[PDB]
RNA sequence: GUGUAAAGUUCCUUCGACGAGUCGAGUUGUUUGGGAAUGCAGCUCUAAGUGGGUGGUAAAUUCCAUCUAAAGCUAAAUAUUG
RNA sequence: UGACCUCAAAUCAGGUAGGACUACCCGCUGAACUUAAGCAUAUCAAUAAGCGGAGGAAAAGAAACCAACAGGGAUUGCCUCAGUAGCGGCGAGUGAAGCGGCAAAAGCUCAAAUUUGAAAUCUGGCGUCUUUGGCGUCCGAGUUGUAAUUUGAAGAAGGUAUCU
């Protein structure tokens, strides 16, 4: 079935006959919805841009992607966040060309 | 401090131990309060029985995966297949567990019987009913009446099946795949782009 | 100090087996006797009654 | 608001639902939470934001 | 509503206007007392998450705390036992901020129940709080549903026990393995297991 | 009892039998497992070698659940079988009817091949087997049947 | 009893707001069985929206499982040289 | 001449806090003797003394949990795990948790939603009654948000078949 039957090797464990589960609302709790994404597009209007991300979109500006990287990641502290960050960045710039 | 064969002791009594020793004299006395505990609130509430029924569930690990045991309470689904809100369940008997769910077949199945079980005994009382009919009814122990009972295991006689390969040859090369998975995924990955690239 | 051992463990199979014994002593008229009981004017050991 | 009240506990009383003796009110909409709802619903003709709050 | 607005603009701490609005708040702050009482809070959204509500009986102080370390009070840095306990510097106290200014806030107002608290601006000098109490004596207070559990005398100086929500994290109460040492109390914890538990019939 | 004791025979003798020389004292050559390296070092040489030192790799957060897999060998196999109608299991049983045998609801891992086995046909339903066990069982005429 | 009330129960569609100087990161100190760092605290940096946390060896790449933090209340089983 | 905001005063109307006790409880702060046959990390000990805060219990508590299973399911305690994984001049020492058996079992509340065809909410004064309060009325609070509705286990707005 799902499992192989017997005690060892890859995806090991006992059959048994898989019910469907509906899923829990609490997991849908990274959705985004209209009313975040319109508010925060406002929000991104009035507020405008931290220090640090001004000094980001000149790096990529610069065709620095690997300098933007290490700024982002030194300000955000973590390697995931800073990938994140640089892009929508990226996404910023691309919005601003037109 | 250290003489003869003996052996090596670990002691933990270094620190002021003594202020802290509790001896539990009262074993006896806390046995027969809380029987009189038990006593009074069953008097309180007759005849309704003093317990919530539990479901059966099967207990975590590789260790204790054979034993089944008493849950905390029928997950939605379960109290849906027999038509009672969780809300109106909670008010007759009927313990809830809005956290456990129902990956499987089985354990849904028992406590769906089990609830029905329950669901069929029921009498439920109402303003009409007079002091006679409650005063008919014996509190009875919801466990003991609906106990958990480990499934039986197999026994008996079966035919014989003798399969050309034996059981260890069957774990030994289980254990092979699990170990070398990844690394003759990886080799053969880079030899499918080797073979697609340089072949194009 | 009150953490002192104050009872003490009986195997319980032992214990019934002393249980047992003395029962079974109760039932010779020289223990019975020996153990200090004025049954020298019952006829015989042991002594049963009507359930009355 | 209690002249209303008292006209509606007539209308009411007489039988009829409280909604047909009393014309639909046309007012000022203030406080933030329902004027900004009001914004976003495009709903609002015209807005007003004190300068010093 | 606006407050889904202000929630997500008080996020923005380095824009233009949020920096703009900390540099004047923060001057007035600095120059009024190191307690206050504030007529409304200056960030009513994140009161409203933290249980205010615009009702009498509910009071908004705000305080200044000093920032930094705890050096150790000891006179001229002799410490009189082992080295590894001569640090003075470098020292750090055991609560937040946060919960130094609840402490005194509730302190200086002895009749009321310190609800929460939140941050509301920074220098390099202060720390700047406001610290939400209840009056457990007013009837508006006294006939809410919503509001009683207050008036229960368990609740005399919560903030002081470190039951408000930075002194419960502070105390480390959280579930899981990273708080096996602090789920129901360190000190009981320790206790239950520097106990020697002997029965009647010792096994 | 206090009155079986030496202490109740020593009295009237001055040094209660630790002698008049030695003059027993509170600690000499410390406490606990002091000197183990220096003045008590003859002894653990002696009784406990292997006493000093690191050996093997550390195993963070060790779960002895993992690890569970009790033994039982052939010699026994036939214990878990009903006592009742293992008499009548043993005279005729075949291939076409063996008794069936659940190591694992019995609360047993590994089924390994120490003893000798009668000469009967049985289905075993092991977690594990060794290779000898397994070759012992087939040699009666069984099978192993791996279970989960 | 003001029950043309409230509450629940089936299915469909569309939605479904969910807590920020916080999470997280570095460093310092203390603490822990927690060991390339268990918690706590100071300082500096400082988020996101299927995002975030956890999965006891640091890192990157790819998945999986499991919960839903930064707001709050709650008897009993437990302690008790007053 | 008036509102508003902020800040005051009053022997203003009515309230509230402090202090005592110490066995248990919640925090902070915090040693050294001692052990290591010396001693500095360590140990004693996250203890004593010191400070702050309670109750009849307190705390914790309805998962940003445990797991890796065929999965369990708030918190607490016991038995066990276990003198174990681990930590440690890897020396002296120290040292939990998951599972399992049991005792007791009980679950929930806000913020974030436009009532918008009507601030529907609440303190106080005054009057009255049958007074742990009810009713009426007048100021006041409150729109920088008091009620009703929902809390993720969901739920909402429409539509739906009737039932309970």
């Amino acid at each position: 079935m799902a499992k192989s039957g017997i005690a060892a090797g890859v995806n090991k464990g006992r059959k048994t006959t898989a019910k469907e589960v509906a899923p829990k609302i609490s997991y849908r709790k990274g959705a985004s919805s209209q009313r975040t994404v319109f508010v925060r597009s406002i929000v991104k209007e009035v507020a405008g841009l931290a220090p640090y991300e001004r000094r980001l979109i000149e790096l990529i500006r610069n065709a620095g992607e690997k300098r933007a990287k290490k700024l982002a990641k030194k300000r955000l502290g973590t390697h995931k966040r800073a990938l994140r960050k640089v892009e929508e960045m990226t996404q910023v710039i691309a919005e601003s060309r037109r | 401090a250290i003489s003869k064969n003996l052996p090596l002791l670990n002691n933990h009594f270094r620190k002021h131990w003594q202020e802290r020793v509790r001896v539990h004299f009262d074993q006896a006395g806390k046995k027969a309060s809380r029987r009189q505990s038990r006593l009074r609130k069953a008097a309180k509430i007759a005849p309704r029985p003093i317990d919530a029924l539990r479901p059966v569930v099967r207990a975590p690990t590789v260790k204790y995966n054979r034993k089944v045991r008493a849950g905390r309470g029928f997950t939605l689904a379960e109290l849906k297949a027999v038509g009672i809100a969780p809300k109106y369940a909670r008010t007759i008997g009927i313990s809830v567990d809005h956290r456990r769910q129902n990956k499987s077949q089985e354990t849904f199945d028992a406590n769906v019987a089990r609830l029905q079980e329950y669901k069929s005994k029921l009498v439920i009382f109402d303003k009409k009913t007079k002091a006679s009919e409650v005063a008919s009814f014996e509190q009875v122990d919801v466990s003991a009446t609906f106990p958990v009972e480990q499934p039986a295991p197999e026994s008996g006689l079966r035919a014989v099946e003798v399969p050309e390969q034996t059981a260890y040859r069957t774990l030994r090369l289980a254990r092979n795949e699990k170990k070398y998975k990844g690394i003759r995924e990886k080799r053969a990955k880079e030899k499918a782009e080797a073979e697609a690239e340089k072949a194009k | 100090k009150t953490w002192r051992r104050w009872n003490v463990k009986v195997n319980h199979n032992e214990k019934r087996y002393a249980t047992a014994s003395a029962i079974a002593a109760s039932a010779v008229t020289s223990l019975v006797l020996a153990r200090g009981h004025r049954v020298e004017q019952v006829k015989e050991l042991p002594l049963v009654v009507s359930n009355e | 608001k209690k002249e209303r009240l008292t006209k509606e506990a007539a209308a009411i009383a007489e039988g009829k639902t409280a909604k047909d003796v009393s014309p639909k009110p046309v007012v000022v909409k203030y406080g933030l939470n329902h004027v900004v709802s009001l914004i976003e619903n495009k709903k609002a003709k015209l807005v007003l934001i004190a300068n010093d709050v | 509503g606006a407050y889904k607005y202000l929630e997500e603009l008080q996020r923005k701490k380095q824009s233009d206007v949020m920096r703009f609005l900390y540099r004047v708040r923060c001057w007035e702050y600095r120059q009024k007392n190191v307690i206050h009482r504030a007529s409304r809070p200056s960030r009513p959204d994140k009161a409203r998450r933290l249980g205010y509500k615009a009702k009498q009986g509910f009071v908004i102080y705000r305080i200044r705390v000093r920032r930094g370390g705890r050096k150790r009070p000891v006179p001229k840095g002799a410490t009189y036992g082992k080295p590894t306990n001569q640090g003075v510097n470098q020292l750090k106290y055991q609560k937040s901020l946060r919960s130094t200014a609840e402490e005194r806030v509730g302190r200086r107002a002895s009749n009321l129940r310190v609800l929460n608290s939140y941050w509301v601006n920074q220098d390099s000098t202060y720390k700047y709080f406001e610290v939400i109490l209840v009056d457990p004596s007013h009837k508006a207070i006294r006939r809410d549903a919503r509001y009683n559990w207050i008036v229960n005398p368990v609740h005399k100086h919560r903030e002081a026990r470190g039951l408000t929500s930075a002194g419960k994290k502070s105390r480390g109460i959280n579930k899981g393995h990273l708080f096996n040492k602090t789920k129901a109390g360190r000190r009981h914890t320790w206790k239950k297991h520097n106990t020697l538990s002997l029965w009647r019939y010792r096994s | 009892p206090t009155r079986l004791t030496k202490t109740r025979k020593h009295r009237g003798n001055v040094s209660a039998g630790k002698g008049r020389i030695g003059k027993h004292r509170k600690h000499p050559g410390g406490r606990g497992k002091a000197g183990g390296q220096h003045h008590h070092r003859t002894n653990l040489d002696k009784y406990h070698p292997g006493y000093f030192g690191k050996v093997g790799m550390r195993y963070f957060h060790k779960q002895q659940n993992h690890f569970w897999r009790p033994e039982i060998n052939l010699d026994k196999l036939w214990t878990l079988v009903d006592s009742e109608k293992k008499d009548e299991y043993l005279s005729k049983s075949s291939a076409s009817a063996a008794p069936v045998i659940d190591t694992l609801a019995h609360g047993y891992g590994k089924v390994l091949g120490k003893g000798r086995l009668p000469e009967v046909p049985v289905i075993v339903k092991a977690r594990f087997v060794s290779k000898l066990a397994e070759e012992k069982i087939r040699a009666v005429g069984g099978v192993v049947e791996l279970v989960a």
